[PDB]
């Protein structure tokens, strides 16, 4: 009775369609009318980092938001400092290959992940002062394309196998693995309460996961093409996804349905990294013509284009406070827009 | 007449041109993030001697060929003497130097830029400039100072030592002759040497013999036409022997156009400079 | 997985399919209300003054 | 200047860093990538044991040029998500098996994804140093079976020399662009000493192309 | 991780030597060394300075031109040699290890030390407090006093806090004002306004007793404090 197992699931997915129809009430280009358009953005770059010599492919921000962290493609991972422009250390990585770095909320450690297929975490506030390797966490299959750092003891990543594993820095071994995706993960993105979170795979789905659990909460489909960025609104209860179709998606946590989606007959490239900005309004998008977006997050008419890169944006965000967006394109140069 | 106003508009539109030209590839180097590469020194020094050129040399020239007579000063046609002939050989030399730079990379593809740094590149450029200097200012002075008196009138005033034909030939050797048979054979080796796809092998070959073909269209028939000086001093008139020099400076017109025709990136991002201000 | 893959994806799908879905008319409205109670606190959104700015230098 | 004692001090070492960073980058950038591609478990061990988890590296340097052979076959994940981290490799050596026509074929599969790295656009003017292996088993195997098996197209004898020729044909005429990039054909064997000498000679080629393309003479 | 500055003793004034701190057990490539003494019962002295790979050098008003001190990177070693001692130089000396980027903490580990003895537009500091009784338990606070604003336009305030157990070497407290430490108790919590700071204790034990040198780093020659002697 498999045949009837799979058909009865087809069924169940048709009836959480039909659930998902009919929770639906309006649209929210809809709701969000008879309020003011946010109009032209102009945002002036105000510092540039010119101390790579290689593509650039991750960046993260500390607490305090004065600190950069840059994964370059000849593994030279650097702390850059934000106010004046410094170079507070040059972690020299073991494998050039790095796709993610994570900066601890704390200000302490940072992780780097890439094609070795494992997670290297240097602790910075050392005595006898020199970066070193705290921790090299193995255990997943595929490549890393995602750290983000829970406290200074747990840590998430999204492998290039279909899973996402929450790890552990004391004892090296995982202490959960969550699998629920088909296809290889690309990005995540923790709550601001550090309780859930979402990983965006390439098969065009987003799934909500829960940390203690372990167990695939809800689930988010409505793309045509692979997922390449994720992060929570500020409020916690949305999340804006990548795309490899220019169409960049704003889901949500209790209607578990697609909000919005900031897509333009002009733009045809993919996206490469989305991070809403402080207070939410404003959803940057690195694409891959060259040009960032400053979509505005509720109305879908673009607020301002932010392109000042001869080569692909590959990696930004906004700053704790929401003071600064960092760039971080695929030539050696991370541009603090403000 | 109102055909000379239009014959010097268009050779000062040339002029306009040839200096755009060069300040557009100089800039380059400085503003362009991928284009801060060693081997793109000699360009940068190419470009600065073709904008000194563009800045005073064919104007301050075509001044000469306002009626025929030189009207200006003999201070002022001695500093432009002294002057114009250690740029042109500067540039003279500045091409050796890109030829010998070419010879060493397709002779030795890893060795030379392992062994080449900034410095290395640095101090040739300077001993060049300066040998150009101490061999082509110095020699007017030196030359006018021993014979006491001025042989030369100012009103059409030429470089000082060309009656005697000893000195103008050993001066002429070393600023033209030698640089044009050391470039030819490093041509001819650079062309062996690429063999390595064998059509694009003789069509390079076509474009690095074209360059040359330039360079000796450009500057030997004047280093050819004033050799006979020293014995026929009657051939033709002054204002003739005037365009046999004035081609001189189509060199430093096209090298800019001629050194970055061929490249992909000098062809790629000229718009690119602009396109963003 | 012929084996448990049915299985393990009919339980997820009924895991997935439980839970409340409030309608969207409020689901957004409340993201709504959130962006315009913190429009001060937004130094992107509207132009930061010249004198606060830690990045002019 | 009006900077504090400090951050005289920070600036300092920032500059010191940037001196490093300089340094290392002037002393790895000379340095040479080879990526390996194609088929795993076909000669890539042979290949690799001839000179000297996830991705692995191999450093090793031939005639005073060091070398870094980078096996990536074995990372099994979509190889079009991180086949872009390979950009500015200058070379790409492919691996074949003669022998392999004979087990969807695996000889088109290798066809198949041999054209579909030629083509792509991440790697246009990167050159290609093709590989062929087990030449004793092939000259086994077309003394034993025909050629035709897996070649519909083939209508010649089963002659070593002439399939040899069409095996090179073939697979240097499904790249689309035979003008921004070379393949170099080597017919390899197991127990083989001149392969480090043939890849140096690619390597020297490959390098005057980028040296010429620099030097903008091209 | 450890310091051991040796070489020293007593030689005729105006003689010549060379001092040595063999560094063993952190970067001495990266961080950056000192020098400071102390008289036989007087306050620190800052001498001078050398940076990451010898770029910059500064030396003490009384020591310019006399000493001079390089770094021996490979050896592990750092050189103080002296040229004509007078008889005003005799202390028994600190090889000092310090850092310098956003949120560093120089100064924090300091050297055991050797003596050394021969025969016969300022930062001002003054702590006003000296030699005050205090009782086990309660809490105090030190003074401190300046007359050049430390509050720079950069924000943070560059002023130091050491403590100094009796035959033992100075230890960092306060890496700036209002900061703390590593392993050091959160007893100890620096509190000013301007030019005028205090060093709070929340209850002292009976360990944390000495004088606590109050040090600044605006600008160089990186004046001292008097120091304030604790008691019972
Ligand atoms: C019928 O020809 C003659 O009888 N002579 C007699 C001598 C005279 N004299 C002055 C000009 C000199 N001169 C220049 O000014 N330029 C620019 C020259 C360029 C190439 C060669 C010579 C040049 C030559 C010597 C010229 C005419």
């Amino acid at each position: 009775e498999l045949d009837q197992l799979r058909q009865e699931a087809e069924q169940l997915k048709n009836q959480i369609r039909d659930a998902r129809k009919a929770c639906a009430d309006a649209t929210l280009s809809q709701i969000t009318n008879n309020i003011d358009p946010v109009g032209r953005i102009q945002m002036r770059t105000r510092r540039t980092l010119r101390g790579h010599l290689a593509k650039i492919y991750a960046m993260h921000w500390g607490t305090d938001s004065r600190l950069l962290v840059s994964a370059s493609q000849d593994g030279k991972l650097i702390i850059w400092d934000s106010y004046t422009t410094n170079k507070v250390h040059a972690i020299p990585l073991r494998s050039s290959w790095v796709m993610t770095c994570a900066y601890a909320p704390s200000g302490n450690y940072v992780a780097c992940g890439g094609l070795d297929n494992i997670c290297s975490i240097y602790n910075l506030k050392t005595r006898e002062g020199n970066v070193r390797v705290s921790r090299e966490l193995a255990g997943h299959t595929g490549y890393l394309s995602c750290c983000r750092f829970l406290d200074d003891n747990q840590i998430v990543t999204s492998s290039g196998d279909t899973t996402c594993a929450l790890w552990d820095i004391e004892t090296g071994q995982q202490t959960t693995t969550f699998t629920g995706h088909t296809g290889d993960v690309m990005s995540l993105s923790l709550a601001p309460d550090t309780r859930l979170f979402v990983s965006g795979a390439c098969d065009a789905s987003a799934k909500l996961w829960d940390v203690r659990e372990g167990m695939c909460r809800q689930t988010f489909t409505g793309h045509e093409s692979d997922i390449n960025a994720i992060c929570f609104f500020p409020n916690g209860n949305a999340f804006a996804t990548g795309s490899d179709d220019a169409t960049c998606r704003l889901f949500d946590l209790r209607a578990d349905q697609e909000l919005m989606t900031y897509s333009h007959d002009n733009i045809i490239c993919g996206i490469t990294s989305v991070s809403f900005s402080k207070s939410g309004r404003l959803l940057l998008a690195g694409y891959d013509d060259f040009n960032c977006n400053v979509w505005d997050a509720l109305k879908a008419d673009r607020a301002g284009v932010l392109a000042g890169h001869d080569n692909r944006v590959s990696c930004l965000g906004v700053t704790d406070d929401g003071m600064a967006v960092a760039t971080g394109s695929w030539d050696s140069f991370l541009k603090i827009w403000n | 007449t109102v055909e000379m106003v239009f014959i010097a508009t268009v050779t000062g539109s040339l002029s306009l041109v040839t200096v755009v030209g060069n300040i557009l590839v100089m800039l380059s180097i400085k503003v362009n993030r991928q284009l801060q590469t060693v081997n793109n020194y000699f360009l940068f020094s190419l470009a600065c001697a073709d904008l000194i050129i563009g800045a005073f040399s064919m104007n301050l020239y075509t001044v000469y060929i306002i009626k025929g007579y030189w009207p200006l000063g003999a201070v002022v046609c001695d500093l432009w003497l002294a002057l114009d002939y250690v740029v042109s050989n500067a540039s003279v030399m500045n091409l050796l130097i890109i030829s010998f730079d070419r010879y060493f990379c397709v002779t030795k593809p890893l060795t030379y830029p392992a062994r080449r740094t900034t410095k290395m590149a640095g101090l040739m450029i300077a001993a060049a400039w300066v040998l150009s200097f101490v061999l082509w200012a110095p020699a007017i002075l030196f030359w006018q100072f021993v014979v006491g008196k001025r042989t030369v009138p100012d009103n059409q005033c030429f470089i000082q030592f060309l009656s005697n034909p000893a000195v103008t030939f050993g001066t002429a050797i070393a600023a033209f002759y030698l640089p044009v048979v050391i470039m030819t054979v490093l041509y001819i080796h650079i062309s062996l040497a690429s063999r390595s796809m064998a059509a694009r092998e003789r069509k390079v070959t076509r474009t690095i013999f074209a360059i040359l073909l330039a360079f000796i269209l450009t500057w030997t028939p004047y280093n050819v036409m004033v050799l006979v000086n020293t014995f026929c001093q009657s051939c033709i008139p002054d204002t003739v022997w005037s365009i046999g020099y004035w081609l001189c400076y189509v060199n430093s017109t096209i090298n800019p156009a001629c050194y970055a025709l061929c490249n992909a990136t000098f062809k790629k991002t000229f718009r690119h400079l602009l396109l963003c201000q | 997985a012929s084996i448990a893959q049915a299985r393990k994806l009919v339980e997820q799908l009924k895991m997935e399919a439980n839970i409340d879905r409030i309608k969207v008319s409020k689901a957004a409205a409340d993201l709504m209300a959130y962006c315009e109670a913190h429009a001060k606190e937004d130094p992107l959104l509207t132009p930061v003054p010249a004198s606060e700015n830690p990045f002019r230098e | 200047c009006t900077l504090s004692a400090e951050d005289k001090a920070a600036v300092e070492r920032s500059k010191m860093i940037d001196r490093n960073l300089r340094e290392d980058g002037e002393k790895a950038a000379r340095e040479v990538k080879l990526l390996l591609l194609g088929a795993g478990e076909s000669g890539k061990s042979t290949i690799v044991k001839q000179m000297k988890t996830g991705i692995v590296e191999t450093h090793f340097t031939f005639k005073d040029l060091h070398f870094k052979m980078f096996d990536v076959g074995g990372q099994r994940s979509e190889r079009k998500k991180w086949i872009h981290c390979f950009e500015g490799v200058t070379a790409i050596i492919f691996c074949v098996a003669l022998s392999d026509y004979d087990l969807m074929n695996r000889m088109h599969e290798s066809m198949k994804l041999f054209d579909s790295i030629c083509n792509n656009k991440w790697f246009t003017d990167t050159s290609i140093i093709l590989f062929l292996n087990k030449k004793d088993l092939f000259e086994e195997k077309i003394k034993k079976s025909p050629l035709t098996i897996c070649y519909p197209e083939y209508a010649g004898s089963n002659t070593y020399e002439e399939a040899a020729a069409y095996i090179q044909c073939q697979f240097e005429d499904l790249n689309k662009r035979k003008d921004t990039k070379e393949i170099y054909t080597h017919f390899t064997c197991a127990t083989d000493t001149k392969n480090v000498q043939f890849v140096f000679d690619a390597v020297t080629d490959v390098i005057i192309k980028n040296n010429l393309k620099d030097c903008g003479l091209f | 991780v450890q310091l051991v500055e040796s070489g020293g003793g007593l030689v005729q004034p105006g003689g010549s030597r060379k001092l040595s701190c063999s560094a063993s057990g952190f970067a001495f490539s990266s961080f950056g060394m000192h020098w400071v003494r102390q008289a036989p019962e007087k306050g620190l002295e800052w001498v001078a300075y050398i940076s990451s790979g010898s770029g910059t050098i500064y030396y003490a008003d009384t020591v310019k031109g006399r000493f001079t001190i390089s770094r021996d990177d490979p050896k592990n070693t750092l050189f103080l040699q002296m040229t004509s001692l007078r008889s005003e130089d005799t202390a028994m000396y600190y090889c000092v290890r310090s850092i310098y980027y956003y949120g560093s903490s120089p100064f924090d580990f300091w050297g055991q030390g050797t003596t050394l003895t021969v025969s016969s537009s300022d930062i001002v500091m003054t702590q006003a407090t000296s030699s005050v009784p205090v009782t086990p338990g309660e809490s105090v606070s030190i003074s401190c006093r300046s007359s050049k604003s430390l509050l720079h336009s950069n924000g943070n305030t560059y002023l130091y806090w050491f403590l100094q157990r009796p035959g033992q070497s100075p230890q960092l407290l306060i890496y700036r004002m209002s900061n703390l430490a590593s392993g050091v108790p959160d007893r100890f919590s620096g509190s000013g306004s301007g030019t005028a700071f205090t060093l709070t204790i929340s209850r002292l034990e009976a360990e944390d007793v000495g004088v606590y040198y109050c040090m600044q780093h605006l600008e160089y020659p990186l004046t001292f404090g008097a120091g304030t002697k604790l008691e019972l």
